[PDB]
């Protein structure tokens, strides 16, 4: 819904007479963009939703055997064969068993038997796969207006308000124009046929839990599987055990549900909702552009108050480098501007720090009204500072960090997100440029050759190998193959350290 | 983890004798197929890193059998 | 029992000097012992048997999740603890999750989450011990006398005509006196305490089948377990998922049932029968001494049988180069020896193959008396002949192979014999001479250094280590640093072919 | 064969992200406590192979890795 | 609430033109702000008192055992598991011990033995942190009007003369503007968010003493802990110790209280005030600014008393260079002010020793006025002259010491304040300078690296190193690496000394 | 382990001030004189391991305070 309170955030600030930008919308990720002279907006995926999933392939976990029978042959009479190899659902395996005078035989040898039994599946593992034309992903706006600590949350009352709105990006619609109610309209032109890979998963439900599969993962699968709404199994032989081959009965059992098992082997599978057919998903990333053109700042016009104000409670710092704060009107000018700034010293007063919550105003008339205001303090101490006079009120403030800090967190938010998105992390934040279309070719072939080299592997083989192409690097002779060693392996460590493992 | 072959004297047959050549295998077999462009990157450190036929020849096997079976 | 009729028979010759013999008597294998001027003897193992369990560990692998509670708490404060955490059978976990005004908190960040719910096991695969003194060996000694085809294998007709026996050998009464009427006595001394090393073994039952399993397998398996006679369940972990940090609830499922990761993993192990608290070992081995001074031979003051023989079907061949035939005597002579003999031409008529049923004559007095004999042809081709002058009968038969390769096959058998028993296999058909002392020390030493060496390696990894024990060996500049890895990478790469895999 | 990481970018845990780091370190550690003297043998085989001490190690690394792991 | 009779006493010259200077009020001190043209100030910061606390973690020091209870295991059985195994009130703990036929046992060996006993604490110390939004330092502001002995040091009566005044500093009002009877206004402009870090500390109580511990030597302490909301309790095996294991009980008893190895623990903490869920500290300190545009003399339109002064008892030198008398005019000309100066002879008559309570007068119309004056006078021998003429009284005083000692005091003090203050020290009588700024910025710079290196050391491991660094650097051969360590080495054998132990 | 200095910047006395100076040398006074002959090991020891006298020095320094604390 809204960026307050999400451990994920980033901050985009458009250069001036920018119209629009490009963003990259991830799962659980919000990004708020700063414009001059605009008003701030929050923009993030909340759900992609599949419908309409079509099945492609049914494994077995756990079988039946059931109806044993077994054909013996005498050492000389070649192999034996039995009547249930012309019957399907039969499995039948031949082996071999020492005959003689006492089993029955006329010889002393090998005899051969053929023993069947009767396979049938109880519990499937079903994997469905997703159809580009049905997949929408749901995307929400908001923009930073007068609200509270109550209502900032509140989908229904912002919509009441007209400051925000969920809606559904699909490949037939992937534009939506968003209208607020005095800050204008807000147009998205997303990309929902190239957001998330529907030809690389695959939608298994293994009992209970529904995962988000790797497509070639689910069918290397050693497990009897079956096609599309059929109920010839393939493969049967691994959920049955044939035991001591006997001479007039062989045992054959099943072996026991191989349901923990699958559990065990979706260990990096991405759990999902499935119910009616169709799949929910909270990951993934959704390229957009959000166009800001007639996007405009609501209560230029309103004047300033002049009643004083006060703090309800203590600012919070949100986490981002932000501080949210609340405060309370004594006044009933009704709409009028909040004079709310950041400052370094209460003897200059110059604001050092820019409010996220841009032109803050006291929306309703009344006597005592709450509003929710979120600033960008500068680091060190600082001044929020509300009114100027005799009715101002100051709160101290010290920000944690540094500059050098900041710059050191976001090189290293870039590369997770480099990792993390490939060539689309280029798309984000992207207003056009020359740069940024080079740089994304040059990562799409940089990419695709790694991929093609060390696509899958484990943060352990990964790790492993950097640390050995560094060590070959710096012990290269040739400065050439000494970098390319280095800067291989220097990716493939950062790869096997962002997993955190 | 695995059972493996058993020490008791077993002319018979153990519970999973029809995977026991496979068993070991079916893993490196089914990562080397769906990641073919490993054995290119194997075969080429291990060139790089033995100086002698023989060492380069156990390179190559090492690292590909590594890459499969992560650890 | 008998040997007749197993692919796996080996034949001991009885020293002339010699009153005893010492053999290591293998599961489903048999050893016959033929001596001159007595009896032959097949002495074989049944089964090993072993009662009174003692419980030791049993792990679950199938749990039941329910009851969930969780608890938050606000960030920059201590870690949350849920009331739940202080009843038994609950298992918590600690985790982060994000907070802020909107989820009633006060400060934005990681919160601390705990969740609890209440494990309970389903279905529980328990491991049991075997105690040393509780353990017995079932060895059967069959003595080759007047049989028919039927009688062969009925242990009841052989047990009336007292020419079999099946006793337990226990470490109580290790030694037995088998009591054969007219062929003497049979005492056999074995060592049941050193027989089977069950010390390295625990008899687990997954479900409703049981196996035999080591004990450092079973120690290493990743399971909700308990000790004896304990409902106290540990590392309970294992069986249940956390899926998603939540601030109010945070859903907790148990896996899938791990029956079929157990069979997946009792690859090697040995199915066993387990039934009142009783566990039955068809496999292992027993070394035993088979004392046969008092064995005399039976039938020696009869005479010779007068009438007409004839084959009652053509003699078969048993694979370990002895030929069985069945007889039919017409008259009524009594108790009257068989003039059975192999030789190699019909004009040379002196006997030149052994036979196996050493002195065979009509036990019965009675008209049409079948007996079933066993012969040992030479190489190559040579006549069965029964009886002399008029009412002489006479078979061809042609035996296929050399005695070079029998010589070869017989090495092969005894390297795979040396392979599967290590140091016991020098004590097989041993007479207590110095030579096979020497070498069961030298081997006992040089076993338990391999074995602490390459210890529980499977065929592959011995394969591909003695084949790069052999390329180093090949190209060494020293000779005694070659021959020994030369030696190593050899005794590997048998052990890995010797597999079979 | 075990599913592994994901390329949906996924801001959340995966199925079983706890095990994540142990995930393909269990079986080795505990086949090398069980089986010490293999350490040796892989030690001597790698020095006895590699000729410099990089390819020593190396050698010595691969084959400890690859005894656990059979495939 | 002013600074006579204090220790630590710090004397800052405004200069003429600037309206403002920054202090850092240290707990326990006093700084005295003279203006060329202003009042005389008195700035200290009382205490620092923060309510609502909230708990983080309670350490138990003070544990009792009961119900003991022992299971017993047989040899080569696996470890023994007792009944109360549970989570709620019990610790439990494995040993061994001989086993064998007179202990009941079946086998002899190590049996392994599983005793649990009844953990429940009986006095515990509390840990609770500090918000925020809650701290509010106590200054005190305190102007150089006519006071006397008996009043220079009540509040009451200062207040009632409007020339003291004590107030709070919160972070939601960091600002106070002091309102004097007619010297004016006083306003400061402290910084209590970034006074004391008090995200660096927690508030522990051990029994009836409270202190303000570190919050990283506060996790370390290996003690039984449990969390706020009467959790249960961890790491609980410290408290408690298995005396002897033995096959049927064994017993366990637990330590003595270990309040006095808290107490010999928290060596050097802090003691506090703790009452009603309030933490009080008088120690620590207020980086603040204090703005005197505002500030003016009262009594300027007052004429010279006309009649003679006495000298009610001797003058008394502080300590800082100042000296205290006493003066009772004997005239009833009402509000007058006094013709006090101090000279260096008694034919110059001219001042040359400069007052601290700035333009004295007689502020009651009674006959007998007693009034407090403060001077300072220069270095050696000089004249306290009030009067002139006939009236004229003089007093002789001596101030020992000279300008080269009061600039080696004044250093000394300096570099302890910097040492004590770190970056804070800067902003101590700061006008707002180019090089204050640039010293602060080096002074943060190197101090982070220094706390990284030589963080938790104390003085003599601090004086070791520093002693071994100059040793290096005199017998080092790069000029650049021999000043490095001269430079480190002068730094940690002054903080080893600063500590005067 | 003990508390140790504060970061408090206080100018009063902490809970134990009169043993600010004894606190880290009791124990390794006391070790030193109930068994002298440790320091004859230390001296020969830092002698025989250091090149310089400073480096003997520190190596006698060294040695002789880890004796008393272990740690
Ligand atoms: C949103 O606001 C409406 C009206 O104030 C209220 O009825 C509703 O419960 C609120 N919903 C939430 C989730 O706070
Ligand atoms: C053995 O022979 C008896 C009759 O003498 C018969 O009743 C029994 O069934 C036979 N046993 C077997 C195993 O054939
Ligand atoms: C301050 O003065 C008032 C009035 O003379 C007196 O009652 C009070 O006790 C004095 N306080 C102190 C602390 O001396």
């Amino acid at each position: 819904f809204n960026c307050l309170g999400m451990s994920n955030r980033d901050f985009l600030e458009g250069v001036s007479g920018a119209t629009w930008v490009d963003l990259v919308l991830e799962g659980d990720s919000c990004v708020t963009i700063m414009s001059k002279d605009k008003p701030t907006i929050d923009v993030r995926m909340m759900n992609m939703e599949a419908a309409n999933l079509a099945e492609v392939r049914s494994y077995c976990y756990l079988a039946t055997v059931s109806e044993l029978s077994t054909k013996a042959a005498c050492p000389t009479m070649g192999e034996a064969h039995n009547d249930k190899r012309a019957d399907p659902s039969f499995v039948c395996k031949q082996g071999v068993v020492d005959r003689g005078w006492g089993n029955g035989c006329g010889l002393f040898g090998k005899g051969s038997i053929d023993t069947c039994a009767k396979f049938a599946c109880s519990t499937k593992a079903t994997g469905r796969t997703i159809l580009k034309e049905n997949i929408k992903y749901e995307v929400a706006i908001f923009v930073h207006g007068p609200t509270t600590v109550e209502s900032h949350g509140n989908y229904s009352t912002q919509t009441g308000a007209a400051q925000a709105g969920r809606f559904s990006i699909t490949p037939a619609a992937p534009s939506y124009t968003l209208k607020l109610g005095e800050y204008g309209e807000v147009t998205v032109d997303c990309e929902p046929r190239s957001g998330i890979d529907t030809s690389a998963y695959y939608v298994m439900t293994v009992g209970t839990k529904t995962f988000l599969v790797h497509r070639e993962w689910f069918m290397d699968l050693n497990l009897p599987w079956s096609s599309a709404e059929s109920n010839v199994w393939r493969n049967r032989e691994t959920l049955m055990e044939f035991e001591e081959p006997h001479a007039t009965k062989q045992s054959v059992i099943a072996l026991g549900s191989q349901e923990g098992a699958l559990h065990q082997a979706l260990a990096g599978a991405i759990p999902v909702e499935f119910s009616s057919n169709t799949v929910k998903l909270t990951s993934g990333h959704l390229k957009c552009r959000v166009k800001m053109e007639k996007l405009q700042l609501k209560g230029t016009t309103y004047g300033v108050c002049s009643k004083a104000f006060r703090f309800l409670g203590t600012p919070a710092d949100t986490g981002h480098g932000t501080v949210v704060l609340e405060l309370q009107y004594t006044g009933t000018d009704g709409p009028c501007k909040i004079p709310i700034s950041s400052v370094a010293s209460l003897n200059d007063l110059t604001p050092v720090g820019r409010l996220v919550t841009v032109n803050p105003f006291v929306s309703v008339s009344t006597a005592n009204a709450k509003v929710l205001i979120e600033l960008e303090p500068p680091f060190g101490d600082s001044y929020i500072v509300v009114g100027r006079g005799e009715q101002q009120i100051n709160h101290h403030w010290h920000k944690s960090g540094s500059s050098i800090g900041k710059a050191f967190t976001a090189t290293l938010k870039g590369a997770q997100r480099l990792a993390a998105l490939g060539d689309t992390a280029w798309d984000f934040g992207s207003v056009g440029g020359v740069f940024t279309s080079v740089g994304k070719a040059v990562h799409q072939v940089f990419g695709g050759a790694f991929r093609s080299l060390f696509g899958g592997m484990s943060w352990i083989t990964q790790g492993l190998l950097g640390a050995l192409l560094l060590w070959m690097g710096i012990n290269a002779r040739d400065r050439s193959i000494a970098f390319t060693f280095l800067a291989v392996g220097g990716v493939l460590l950062f790869l096997s350290v962002n997993v955190h493992a | 983890q695995t059972h493996g072959e058993s020490t008791l004297s077993n002319k018979k047959g153990a519970w999973m004798d029809s995977t026991k050549a496979t068993r070991y295998l079916v893993k490196t077999e089914s990562w080397i197929l769906r990641n073919p462009g490993y054995a290119l990157v194997a075969a080429v450190i291990g060139w790089m890193l033995g100086s002698n036929t023989m060492q380069r020849v156990v390179f190559t096997v090492l690292l590909l059998l590594v890459a499969p079976a992560y650890s």
